[PDB]
């Protein structure tokens, strides 16, 4: 009768339709990824070409139920799902050239070279090479040619593609009722409909320059702190006034300072937890160690892995002739099927992972009653948040004394702790000002703020002033620095990095006054704890069909995202650094450069 | 008096889809349910209304049927006297007064093939003890279409996909229903 009862005759032969043929696409990824053949590669290709052409047959005759007549909030969200034209609002002849823009980047990025001089015969690529320099060598005048060559090269030949990837693509946006790209991006927050939880997408930028107004006191601590040590480590390059030159990070990029640890260690001669040689000790094993991580949640009132995760799994490398990909990943094929492959070690590292891909999981289990268009985490931030705060608790000192790999003669000092946060800094705090900075680039450039003839002058300027880090070497406007990057050349979002950070220690703050826990933040354990598990819950089961400001007041009592909790875990740090820069001066001047 | 057909019907080589069922018929027989019993822990579900499960082995009925096919392990609640699920409403529907007993088990490794299907759209409920087994397109808007996949019509036959590997709750399942008649006629089985 009404248009909303043939909505859901839609939504009811689409789900158990759909479910079907998703199975099989997925059960063909899994045998490629576990035997690389060339004729597991064929199933993969026949499989998988299905589904997608059942996708936009079926989204076409969604497009014919109006949404101006549907008052039931759970069929909007699922017809506004199907309803999206996608890439298909283009021409023939448009659509073509955007997709092979596209594949030449992933080929230009995989494949690059640099010939070293002096030996024009043997030449050096990325995956391995240049990243060993980047993360072995002390050598100023080495790492200089590492990142000025590879920029070089491969930068300046993205260049021009790169301008017609923003033209492309700011249409598409356009022609989707979006004033550019960067708000189809932005539209992952949105929430309409509901009173009391709405959020626009402006919005977004407002709450992440005001959450990052109050993070500059603790990085600018860090980073003169960093800038002393590194005076030591190169005599005659650094400036007590000045900004880090880019080549000088540990990494090729400046992403994460993890590899400056060495030279920056705070105690030198106490050293770090590692269970490595316990574990070899008491002949653990790979079934093992999936084997504990299961025991942690069930612990916290979470489910147990159904029967068909250890007999269809692998957590081994094959050897003999099987050939497999082993970058860790969990899998949802569907009808519930879930698995794990890994190709595990006996290390400490190791079973960190198995814990975060544990927690994956669980996530699945949870949205598994839901509608199949609303099976996902709240945003692109909260799958990964999850995952994380489970690597934080299984680390800890009093939950190793308890799963007997740490032996109770281990005694904590105040020394050993500032060492354990150092190291968390430079990975968690030191990546902020780099993510922030790099999408508020990229959405500037979208809006068309910045013209084409100021690109590159733009970016040095931010560098300097947001994360204060200087160009080695003058770089003119044809450089294309940013497209040297995976995830700007392959076209991935970045502001999901930043909105994880700040989601995962708003969820773990929360959870460890459930489990009635006092002092410093960095100690707490969520383990046999009930309450916590139970609160974690609810968020998990609503899947996609609550608002995430919702399903983040269910577990924080708050509905928008904070940056307090973040300080209150790094807070000892932040007394500590203060007392080694009293004779020392704490900021950067932007008139320095080490080529003048 | 001879021995009741059960062990006959209760172990098949194949069985049918839950839109059509069998109806084998037991009468003037003698029966001795100590045989489902022995194998208790291989059911899954063992449910009997209006009789009581234990002590009803010395029962004499009027008449006795048995309808056997093959459904999933997430509708097997949904056969009970009271029920809307999908199942109640157009596969197969049992009358609120009902006495008699259900069973169910596990079959993963011989029903585990494309060939069963159930009916998702119709035009209203069924009648109790109701057989349909039609093949004409549907529609949300009228009476028949003449053509599936075509806007607001309807093909109303989904297959279901089994295989070793899905869970638990999508894996198949072999019921079988029994029904017991207790008014005044000469007795059948005994
Ligand atoms: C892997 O693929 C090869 C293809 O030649 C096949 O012979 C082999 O049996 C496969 N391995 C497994 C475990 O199925
Ligand atoms: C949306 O429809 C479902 C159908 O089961 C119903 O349960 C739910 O209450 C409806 N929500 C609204 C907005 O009323
Ligand atoms: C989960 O643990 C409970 C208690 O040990 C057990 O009864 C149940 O069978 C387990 N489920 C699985 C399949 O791990
Ligand atoms: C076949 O099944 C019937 C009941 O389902 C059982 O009594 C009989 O013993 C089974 N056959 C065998 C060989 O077990
Ligand atoms: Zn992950």
């Amino acid at each position: 009768s009404t248009i909303e009862e043939q909505a859901k005759t839609f939504l009811d032969k689409f789900n158990h339709e759909a479910e079907d043929l998703f199975y099989q696409s997925s059960l063909a990824s899994w045998n490629y990824n576990t035997n690389i053949t060339e004729e597991n590669v064929q199933n993969m290709n026949n499989a998988g070409d299905k589904w997608s052409a059942f996708l936009k047959e079926q989204s076409t005759l969604a497009q014919m139920y109006p949404l101006q007549e549907i008052q039931n909030l759970t069929v909007k969200l699922q017809l506004q799902a199907l309803q999206q034209n996608g890439s298909s609002v283009l021409s023939e002849d448009k659509s073509k050239r955007l997709n092979t823009i596209l594949n030449t980047m992933s080929t230009i990025y995989s494949t690059g070279k640099v010939c070293n001089p002096d030996n024009p015969q043997e030449c050096l690529l990325l995956e391995p090479g240049l990243n060993e320099i980047m993360a072995n060598s002390l050598d100023y005048n080495e790492r200089l040619w590492a990142w000025e060559s590879w920029r070089s090269e491969v930068g300046k030949q993205l260049r021009p593609l790169y301008e017609e990837y923003v033209v492309l693509k700011n249409e598409m946006a356009r022609a989707n009722h979006y004033e550019d790209y960067g708000d189809y991006w932005r539209g992952d927050y949105e929430v309409n409909g509901v009173d009391g939880y709405d959020y626009s997408r402006g919005q977004l930028i407002e709450d992440v320059e005001h959450t990052f107004e109050e993070i500059k006191p603790l990085y600018e601590h860090l980073h003169a702190y960093v800038r002393a040590k590194l005076m030591n480590a190169y005599p005659s390059y650094i400036s007590p006034i000045g900004c880090l030159p880019a080549h000088l990070l540990g990494d090729m990029w400046g992403r994460f300072w993890t590899n400056l640890y060495s030279l920056t260690v705070p105690f030198g001669q106490k050293p770090n937890i590692d269970v490595t040689d316990a574990m070899v000790d008491q002949a653990w094993d790979a079934q093992r160690i999936f084997k504990e991580a299961e025991k942690f949640f069930v612990s916290v009132g979470l489910p147990n892995m159904t029967q068909g995760f250890w007999e269809n799994s692998m957590l081994t490398d094959p050897g003999n002739v099987q050939k497999a990909v082993c970058h860790p990943t969990a899998w949802d094929l569907g009808k519930g099927d879930f698995r794990i492959l890994m190709c595990t070690k006996v290390t400490m590292d190791d079973f960190l992972t198995a814990h975060h891909e544990m927690g994956h999981i669980q996530y699945d289990m949870a949205y598994a009653a839901q509608p199949f268009l609303l099976r996902n985490g709240a945003n692109e931030g909260f799958h990964e948040a999850v995952g994380e705060i489970m690597s934080l608790s299984a680390a800890t000192p009093k939950h190793l004394k308890s799963i007997g790999l740490l032996s109770p003669d281990f005694q904590e000092d105040n020394e050993t702790e500032i060492n354990f946060l150092l190291k968390q800094a430079l990975t968690i705090v030191g990546t902020l000002p780099f993510t922030y900075m790099l999408e508020k680039w990229r959405w500037m450039v979208f809006k068309g703020e910045i013209p084409k003839d100021q690109w590159m002058k733009k970016w040095w300027e931010m560098k300097r002033e947001i994360v204060g880090v200087v160009e080695p070497v003058p770089h003119d406007e044809t450089y294309c620095d940013p497209a040297s990057l995976f995830h700007v050349s392959n076209d991935y979002s970045f502001i999901r990095y930043y909105t994880r950070t700040l989601y995962q220690f708003q969820f773990q703050e929360a959870l460890c006054q459930a489990a009635k826990h006092e002092g410093p933040l960095h100690k707490c354990d969520i383990s046999n704890s009930t309450e916590a598990g139970q609160k974690l819950f609810n968020m998990l089961r609503l899947g996609k069909s609550e608002p995430w400001t919702l399903a983040l007041e269910n577990v924080v009592g708050a509905k928008n995202m904070n940056v307090r909790p973040l300080l209150n875990y790094f807070e000892p740090l932040f007394t500590w650094l203060k007392d080694q820069n009293k004779n020392s001066f704490v900021g950067w001047s932007t008139d320095w450069s080490p080529y003048a | 008096t001879n021995i009741c057909p059960f062990d006959q019907v209760f172990n098949k080589t194949q069985f049918p889809s839950v839109y059509a069922w069998e109806r084998v018929r037991i009468s003037d027989c003698v029966s001795d349910y100590t045989v489902l019993y022995n194998s208790s822990a291989s059911f899954s579900t063992f449910k009997c209304y209006g009789v009581s499960p234990t002590k009803l082995n010395d029962l004499c009925f009027s008449g006795v049927y048995a309808d056997y096919f093959v459904v999933k392990g997430d509708h097997v609640h949904q056969i009970a006297p009271g029920q809307t699920g999908v199942i109640a409403d157009y596969n197969y529907k049992l009358p609120s007064e009902f006495v008699g007993c259900i069973l169910a088990w596990n079959t993963r490794t011989i029903d585990s093939k494309r060939g069963f299907y159930y009916r998702l759209f119709r035009h209203g409920n069924i009648r109790p003890y109701e057989r349909d087994t039609s093949n004409v397109p549907y529609n949300a808007a009228g009476g028949t279409c003449n053509q599936p996949g075509t806007h607001n019509c309807y093909e109303p036959l989904q297959d279901y996909g089994f295989t070793s590997t899905s869970g638990v709750g999508y894996q198949p399942f072999r019921v079988v229903v029994l029904s017991f008649e207790l008014l005044n006629a000469p007795a059948t089985v005994c």
